[PDB]
C-alpha cells in the first residue's frame, strides 16, 4: 500500500513537475527568441557604424 | 522666381527632398511641390534644405519648383470637426466635403507646466466592470492598454467610446467626454469599419477620427498622433474634456524608426533612434486637468501598445509604461480562454485616477482589487491540497472572475454596476452554478429594473451608498437568489 | 557694442551660428536670439572653424530661419543663487516659472562649475536614518553621500524618494534642492501642490527647498542642463552657506538620455547602444560636484532610470560608481507585491561594516543576505520539483526567508492609496533587534502572511492574533 | 614657418584639430595657448589632431598650439613615495613639488625574452584563501575580475595593507613598494582610499596615481602607463613595486572615448581596433628582472569588473589573455559568507606553487583539490541522499576549511599565522568542532601560539620551510588546544 501510495505520489509530483518545467521552457523559449534577435541586431549595428567613416 | 520664397529639388530619395534655396524657410515648414505633395523642413543647411515628404517619393523629381507655405506644420481644429474622418494633415477623407474649422493649432505644441494643472477627481466611465472597478481611469490621466496581438486592446478604447453616449446628449455642459480616435498603421478597412461602429451606436456624432494608415508615407504615420492632440487639445482648452486613442504607438513608433534609419541617426535599442522615447513623452504629457485658473478643461490618453508575446520590458512598453499614469494590461493567456476583458488584474494598474472612482464602486469593490489579485494567489497554489479555508476563497474568486466577463459594445452605466459586485463581494453567487453566472446578471438586471427602480435612479443621483441604499440591496439580491 | 552673429544652420536642437567677427564666443557661453514670443536661449557646444560655432538650443527651434542674428551673452546660462529661490520654481535658464514675479536675488552663478579638487574632499562614515526597513538593516544611506535608486518602469522610484522626501526633509534643518529631469509635468505639480500643504515651502514666509524642473515635455537641451541647474543653486547652499543640503533629483538618467539624443546632430561617430561617446565624462563632470566638501555638506538621492530593466545598460551601468548607496528596485520583487520593491540581496552600502553599524547591526544583516541568498540558490528546484525535494535543513531555512522577505516590506505614507493602510515608520534600532529574533527562529509557527507590510516586531504578534480567529 | 606652432582649426568635446606643427612627432606634449595641455595622435597631411588633457572651454579656432618637443612622460623615483599625484604626475595632494630622481616616458618597450628570470618570490597578501590557493610572486600578473561590489579592491588593498611587516624593516630585497592607479572612480573614493591607507600607516610606502571620473579622457587613459612607469623605477632599480590597475575597464572606456571623437573608425561594441594592445603592452611591462638588471620586479594586479557575471565579454576576455591567472570574486558566494569572494574552481595562479612559502605550500597540499572534491560531492548532496563515512568525511572536511579560509576586511595575516590554521584544518582536528565556532577558534589557537608555542612562529618566520621537528611539534600543540 505504501509503495502503490508512493507510486501515485511519484506521477503526480512528475505530473506536476513537467506541467512546471513547461512554465520556464515558456519564459526561456521567448527570452531566448529576444536576446538572439537582440545580438544579431547589435552586430549589426556595430557593422554600420564600422561602415560609415 | 524668389530663392528666397521658392526653391528647385537638387534630389529626391529615402522619404527625403533635397532641395536648393527656400532662404526664408522656417525650421519645420510645411512646403507644396509641383504635384501637390506636402512636405516639412526638418534639416535647415548652408546651400540647401533636407525635406521629409509627406508621401510617395515618385511625387517629387529633381529640377522641381517648391514653394514655401509660411506655416509650421499644423492642422484645424474647432468644435466643427466632430463626426469627420481627418488624415495626419486635416484633411478630410471621409468625402464629407471642407472642414469647418475654428482655426489651425500647430503639430508640435508645448505641454502646460507646473502651474496650470490640477490633480485628477472626474471619472472617465468606460461601462467595463473590470476596469471601472480595478482600474479606474481620471479625467485628464493618461492610462495605457498594453497587450499582445488580438487581446481586446481597441476594445477597451472603442467601448468607452460608445460610453459616451450617456452623458454625450446631455444638457449639462461638464460631464461630455468628446472624442478623438487616432489610428495609426491600421488597416484602411479596420478604420472605415469602426467608423461604421461608431455610427450604428450613434457615437460617430461626438468623436473625430484622424487616420494615418498601413499604406501612408511614414512622416504622416509618425505625424498624426501629434496632430490628433492638438485637435484634442481645443477642448481642454476651452473648459471642455476630450478622450484621446492612440491606437497604436507601437506603429507610430515604426514608422519614426523608418524615418529616423532613412535619415541615418544612430539606431540604438532595436534599431530605435536615442530619441524614441522622446517622441511618446512629448506627445502624452498634453494630457492634462487645467487649473480652473485655465478654464478646467482636461485632455485624457489611452494610448496602445503591442507588447509582442507578453513581455513588457521590451523598451517601447518601458518607454511609455514610464510616461503614462498607468496600464490596463491585457493577457493572451486570459483572453484564449473567454476571461475578455482580459485585465490581468496583478499586472494593472491605475495611478491617479484613485481620485476619480465613483464611490458606490469604491464601496462595493472595496479590496476587490487587492483581493482578485490574491484569489491568484491560492488558485496558482491549488493546482496541491483540498482545503476547506481555500475553497471559499476560490469560490468567490471563480464567481467573480466570471462576473467581471463582458460582451462586447456592452457597456455598463455605474448603476447597473455597483450591484453586481455586491452580490460577488458579499457572496450572493456561491450557490449558483458556474455556467448560470452569465444567465445571472440578465436576469437579475431586468429583475432590478423592473421592480427596484428606486434604488437604481439613486446610486446614479448621488454617486454614493448610502447604508440605508445598502441595507435594501441585500433584501432585493437574496430574494431573486432564491428563485 | 554686443558680439553679434547669424544663424547658418538648423538640425533639430543644433543650431550652427556664424561670427562676421574673428572674436568667436567660447564653448559654455549662452547666446541668444530674439522670438517673438521671447527668448531662445543657445549653449556653444563646439567650434566648427570658418568662424562658425555649433550651439545646442535650450528650446525649441521652430520658426529659426537662416540668417537670423544672435547675440553673445559673453557668460554660460546663469541662475539666480541665494537663499530668494526658495519656494520659487524654476527653468533650466534660470527664469522662474511659477508666475509669482522675478527670483530678486543678489547673484547669478554660471550652471558650469569645475568639480571640487582632490584636496578640498572630506570624507566621513554617518547613518543617515531613514525610516525604511531595508535600507536601515542592509544598506545604509550616507549623510553626505550620494544615493541612487534604480528601477525600471513603475517599479517605485518616485514614490520612494517622495518617502525619502517625507521621512527626512521635512524635519532636517538644511535647505533642500528638488530638481526634475525628463520625467512628469504631473508629478511636478504634484510634488509643489504637497510641499505647501505640508510647510515645507510657505508662499507667506520662510521655507526650505528650492525648485528646479527641465520635464519630459522639454527638448533635449533642457533635459540636458536642467540638472546643473539645480545642482548649482545646490552648490551656494553647500559653499557660500556651510549649509548641509539635500538634494533630490528625478530622473539622473533622463540627462545621459537627454545627451544622446544631440551626440549625432553634433556629428560624434555613436558608441555602444547608440550613446554619445562622453558618457561617463559628461557623468563625471555632472556627478563630481555632487559631494561633500570642507565648507559643506550634500547628501543627495537621485532617482535611476534603467532602460528595458536592463541594469547592464550604458547608462545605469556607469551610475554605479557615483554612489556611496545603491537600492535596486525589482519588477519581479514588486510583481510580488513586496514595497518598496527592493532587491535585499542586489542593494549596497559603503557604511555596512562593523565600524559605522556596530557588531551586531553587521552580523544581523549577514546573517539575513545569508538566508535570502540560500532561498535564491534553491530557486529553479522549488519551481520545478518544489518544497517537498529539499532537504529539511533548506525546507526550514527556505521557510525563514519567505518570512523575513515579507518583512521587508513596509507600508509607506505617501503609498497610502495604493496598500491602503497607515504608513509605518521603523527606528534603526527595532529593525535591527527585530530581524535578530526572526533569525533565532523564535517566531516559525507564525504564518507568514503576519510579516508582511507590518512595521516592528510587535506588529507581527498583532497580526498574528488578528488572524488565528 | 609653422613648424614649432599651429593653430587651431576646429575645437569642442575635448579635441581640437591644429592647422601647422610640421615639426611635431607622433605622441608628443603640446601646450595650448589658454594654459590646457594636450597629446598629438593623428597627424594626417592638413591638419593634426589633439587630445586636449583638460577642459575645452578656454580653446578657440584660430588660438595658438606649441609643440615641447617629448614624447608624453612623468616624473619617476623613490621621491613620489608616501604621495598622490595626477595622470602627468602632478601633485595633487596639494603638498607642493615632487622631487624627481628623472623622467620615463609614459610608453616603455616591455623587458624582451631575455633580460628576465623565473618569478620565485611571494607577494605576501596576506588573505588566507589567496596566499594559500592562488598565490601571487613577485613579476606575475594577476586579474582580480568580478561584478561592482564583489570586493575587487579589498583584494588590492588588503595586499597593500599586508606590506607594512617588511616595509617597516632595513632590508630592501624583501620590501615591496605600493602603486595605487585609480581610473574612472569618483574623486571621494580615492579620498577614502588614501585615508585607509594613513590609518594603517600604509601611505608612506605608496604612490596614488589618480585620473578620476571628471578628468579629460586622454588623463584616464594614459593614467596606468605612467603609473606603470612610476612603477618600473622600482624594478629597473633592484627594488620591487606592486602596482593595482584599478581599473581596466574604466581605462578602456576612456580609450574609446579618445578615438571615436579623433574619428577613428570603431570596431567591436564600438572599442578600438586595438583594444587588446593597450593592455596587453601596459601589462607586459610587469616582469622580474634577471641578475644583470638587478633583480627587480613589476608585480601587476590589474582590476576587470564584468556584467551579470558575464566573463565572455570583449574587455574581460582580452585581460584574461594576458595576465597569468585571475582571482574571480561572485556576489553569489559573498552572500553565502565565503569572503573573499574567491570562486577556487575558477581562480588561479600559473605561476602556481613556484612563489609561495614552503611552509605554507606543505601544511597547504592538495587543499585546491580537496576544495574540489568537496564541490562535486555537496552536489551530489543536493538532490536528497545520505551517503557513507568517507563521503560525509569530506563533505564535513571542506564545509570547516571554507570557514577557515573565510577573512574580515584589513585584517591581513602573516605567513606564520596562515599554517598553523591550515595545519590544523586539512589534518583533521577541525572536523570535532562545531562549524559555527571556526572563526573564534582561530584568534583563540592564534593567541595560544603567541604566548605558549612562540617558539614555532618565530621558526616559521625564519626558516621558511617546514622541518619534521616543526610538523611533531605543531601536531602535539594544535592537538592540545583541540581537548582546551
Ligand atoms: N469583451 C469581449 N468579449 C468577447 N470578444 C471580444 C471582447 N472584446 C474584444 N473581443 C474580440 O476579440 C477580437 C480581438 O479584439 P480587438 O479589440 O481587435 O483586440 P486588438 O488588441 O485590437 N487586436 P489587433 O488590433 O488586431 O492587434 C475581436 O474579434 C474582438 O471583437
Ligand atoms: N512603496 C510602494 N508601496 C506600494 N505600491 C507602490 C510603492 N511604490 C510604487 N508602488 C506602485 O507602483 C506604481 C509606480 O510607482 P512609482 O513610484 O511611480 O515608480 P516609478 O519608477 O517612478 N515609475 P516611472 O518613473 O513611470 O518608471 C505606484 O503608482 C503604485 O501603484
Ligand atoms: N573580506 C571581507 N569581508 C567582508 N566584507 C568585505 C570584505 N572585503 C570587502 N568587503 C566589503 O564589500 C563591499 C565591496 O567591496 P569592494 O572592496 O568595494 O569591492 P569592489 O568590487 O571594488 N566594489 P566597486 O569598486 O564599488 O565596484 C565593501 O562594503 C567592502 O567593505
Ligand atoms: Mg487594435
Ligand atoms: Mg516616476
Ligand atoms: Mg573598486
Amino acid at each position: 500500500q505504501g509503495y502503490a501510495a508512493e507510486i501515485s505520489a511519484r506521477r503526480n509530483a512528475m505530473d506536476n513537475a513537467s506541467k512546471n518545467a513547461g512554465d520556464m521552457i515558456n519564459r526561456y523559449s521567448i527570452l531566448y527568441n529576444r536576446t538572439r534577435q537582440a545580438v544579431i541586431t547589435n552586430e549589426l549595428v556595430d557593422i554600420i557604424t564600422g561602415a560609415s567613416s | 522666381a524668389n530663392l528666397n520664397e521658392t526653391g528647385r529639388v537638387l534630389a529626391v530619395g529615402d522619404g527625403i527632398a533635397r532641395v536648393f534655396g527656400l532662404n526664408n524657410i522656417q525650421a519645420e515648414e510645411l512646403v507644396e511641390f509641383s504635384s501637390g505633395v506636402k512636405g516639412m523642413a526638418l534639416n535647415l543647411e548652408p546651400g540647401q534644405v533636407g525635406i521629409v515628404l509627406f508621401g510617395s517619393d515618385r511625387l517629387v523629381k529633381e529640377g522641381e519648383l517648391v514653394k514655401r507655405t509660411g506655416n509650421i506644420v499644423d492642422v484645424p481644429v474647432g468644435p466643427g470637426l466632430l463626426g469627420r474622418v481627418v488624415d495626419a494633415l486635416g484633411n478630410p477623407i471621409d468625402g464629407k466635403g471642407p472642414i469647418d474649422a475654428a482655426g489651425r493649432s500647430r503639430a508640435q505644441v508645448k505641454a502646460p507646466g507646473i502651474l496650470p494643472r490640477r490633480s485628477v477627481h472626474e471619472p472617465v466611465q468606460t461601462g467595463l466592470k473590470a476596469v471601472d472597478a480595478l482600474v479606474p481611469i481620471g479625467r485628464g490621466q493618461r492610462e495605457l492598454i498594453i497587450g499582445d496581438r488580438q487581446t481586446g486592446k481597441t476594445a477597451v478604447a472603442l467601448d468607452t467610446i460608445l460610453n459616451q453616449k450617456r452623458w454625450n446628449n446631455g444638457s449639462d455642459e461638464s460631464k461630455k467626454l468628446y472624442c478623438v480616435y487616432v489610428a495609426v498603421g491600421q488597416k484602411r478597412s479596420t478604420v472605415a469599419q469602426l467608423v461604421q461602429t461608431l455610427e450604428q451606436h450613434d457615437a460617430m456624432k461626438y468623436s473625430i477620427i484622424v487616420a494615418a494608415t498601413a499604406s501612408e508615407a511614414a512622416p504622416l504615420q509618425y505625424l498624426a498622433p501629434f496632430t490628433a492632440a492638438s485637435i484634442g487639445e481645443w477642448f481642454r482648452d476651452n473648459g471642455k474634456h476630450a478622450l484621446i486613442v492612440y491606437d497604436d504607438l507601437s506603429k507610430q513608433a515604426v514608422a519614426y524608426r523608418q524615418l529616423s534609419l532613412l535619415l541615418r541617426r544612430p539606431p540604438g535599442r532595436e534599431a530605435y533612434p536615442g530619441d524614441v522615447f522622446y517622441l511618446h513623452s512629448r506627445l502624452l504629457e498634453r494630457a492634462a486637468k487645467l487649473s480652473e485658473k485655465e478654464g478646467s478643461g482636461s485632455l485624457t490618453a489611452l494610448p496602445v501598445i503591442e507588447t509582442q508575446g507578453g513581455d513588457v520590458s521590451a523598451y517601447i512598453p518601458t518607454n511609455v509604461i514610464s510616461i503614462t499614469d498607468g496600464q490596463i494590461f491585457l493577457e493572451a493567456e486570459l483572453f484564449y480562454k473567454g476571461i475578455r476583458p482580459a485585465i490581468n488584474v496583478g499586472l494593472s494598474v491605475s495611478r491617479v485616477g484613485s481620485a476619480a472612482q465613483v464611490k458606490a464602486l469604491k464601496q462595493v469593490a472595496g479590496s476587490l482589487k487587492l483581493f482578485l489579485a490574491q484569489y491568484r494567489e491560492v488558485a496558482a497554489f491549488a493546482q496541491s491540497d483540498l482545503d476547506a479555508s481555500t475553497k471559499q476563497t476560490l469560490v468567490r474568486g471563480e464567481r467573480l472572475t466570471q462576473l467581471l466577463k463582458q460582451n462586447q459594445y456592452s457597456p455598463l452605466a455605474t448603476e447597473e454596476q455597483v450591484p453586481l459586485i455586491y452580490a460577488g463581494v458579499n457572496g450572493h453567487l456561491d450557490g449558483i452554478e458556474l455556467s448560470r453566472i452569465g444567465e445571472f446578471e440578465s436576469s437579475f438586471l431586468s429583475y432590478l429594473k423592473s421592480n427596484h427602480n428606486e434604488l437604481l435612479t439613486e446610486i446614479r443621483e448621488k454617486g454614493e451608498l448610502s447604508k440605508e441604499l445598502l441595507a435594501s440591496l441585500k433584501s432585493a439580491t437574496e430574494s431573486f437568489v432564491a428563485t | 557694442t554686443p558680439i553679434t552673429g547669424k544663424v547658418t544652420a538648423v538640425i533639430g536642437a543644433i543650431v550652427d551660428v556664424h561670427f562676421e567677427q574673428s572674436e568667436l564666443p567660447a564653448i559654455l557661453n549662452a547666446l541668444e536670439i530674439k522670438t517673438p514670443q521671447g527668448k531662445l536661449v543657445l549653449e556653444v557646444a563646439q567650434h566648427l572653424g570658418e568662424n562658425t560655432v555649433r550651439t545646442i538650443a535650450m528650446d525649441g527651434t521652430e520658426g529659426l530661419v537662416r540668417g537670423e542674428k544672435v547675440l553673445d551673452t559673453g557668460g554660460p546660462i546663469s541662475v539666480p543663487v541665494g537663499r530668494e529661490t526658495l519656494g520659487r520654481i524654476i527653468n533650466v535658464i534660470g527664469e522662474p516659472i511659477d508666475e509669482r514675479g522675478p527670483i530678486k536675488s543678489k547673484l547669478r552663478k554660471p550652471i558650469h562649475a569645475d568639480p571640487p579638487s582632490f584636496a578640498e574632499q572630506s570624507t566621513s562614515a554617518e547613518i543617515l536614518e531613514t525610516g525604511i526597513k531595508v535600507v536601515d538593516l542592509l544598506a545604509p544611506y550616507a549623510r553626505g553621500g550620494k544615493i541612487g535608486l534604480f528601477g525600471g518602469a513603475g517599479v517605485g522610484k518616485t514614490v520612494f524618494i517622495q518617502e525619502l522626501i517625507n521621512n527626512i526633509a521635512k524635519a532636517h534643518g538644511g535647505f533642500s534642492v528638488f530638481t526634475g529631469v525628463g520625467e512628469r509635468t504631473r508629478e511636478g505639480n504634484d510634488l509643489y501642490r504637497e510641499m505647501k500643504e505640508t510647510g515645507v515651502i510657505n508662499l507667506e514666509g520662510e521655507s526650505k527647498v528650492a525648485l528646479v524642473f527641465g520635464q519630459m515635455n522639454e527638448p533635449p537641451g533642457a533635459r540636458a542642463r536642467v540638472a546643473l541647474t539645480g545642482l548649482t543653486i545646490a552648490e551656494y547652499f553647500r559653499d557660500e552657506e556651510g549649509q548641509d543640503v539635500l538634494l533630490f533629483i528625478d530622473n539622473i538618467f533622463r540627462f545621459t538620455q537627454a545627451g544622446s539624443e544631440v551626440s549625432a546632430l553634433l556629428g560624434r561617430i555613436p558608441s555602444a547602444f547608440g550613446y554619445q561617446p562622453t558618457l561617463a565624462t559628461d557623468m563625471g563632470l555632472l556627478q563630481e560636484r555632487i559631494t561633500t566638501t570642507k565648507k559643506g555638506s550634500v547628501t543627495s538621492v537621485q532617482a535611476v532610470y534603467v532602460p528595458a530593466d536592463d541594469l547592464t545598460d550604458p547608462a545605469p551601468a556607469t551610475t554605479f560608481a557615483h554612489l556611496d548607496a545603491t537600492t535596486v528596485l525589482s519588477r519581479g520583487i514588486s510583481e510580488l507585491g513586496i514595497y518598496p520593491a527592493v532587491d535585499p540581496l542586489d542593494s549596497k552600502s559603503r557604511l555596512l561594516d562593523a565600524a559605522v553599524v556596530g557588531q551586531e547591526h553587521y552580523d544581523v544583516a549577514s546573517k539575513v543576505q545569508e538566508t535570502l541568498q540560500t532561498y535564491k540558490s534553491l530557486q529553479d528546484i522549488i519551481a520545478i520539483l518544489g518544497m517537498d525535494e529539499l532537504s529539511e535543513q533548506d525546507k526550514l531555512t527556505v521557510e525563514r526567508a519567505r518570512k523575513i522577505q515579507r518583512f521587508l516590506s513596509q507600508p509607506f505614507a505617501v503609498a497610502e492609496v495604493f496598500t491602503g493602510i497607515p504608513g509605518k515608520l521603523v527606528r534603526l534600532k527595532d529593525t535591527v533587534a527585530s530581524f535578530k529574533a526572526v533569525l533565532e527562529g523564535k517566531y516559525d509557527n507564525i504564518p507568514e502572511h503576519a510579516f508582511y507590510m507590518v512595521g516592528g516586531i510587535e506588529d507581527v504578534v498583532a497580526k498574528a492574533e488578528k488572524l488565528a480567529a
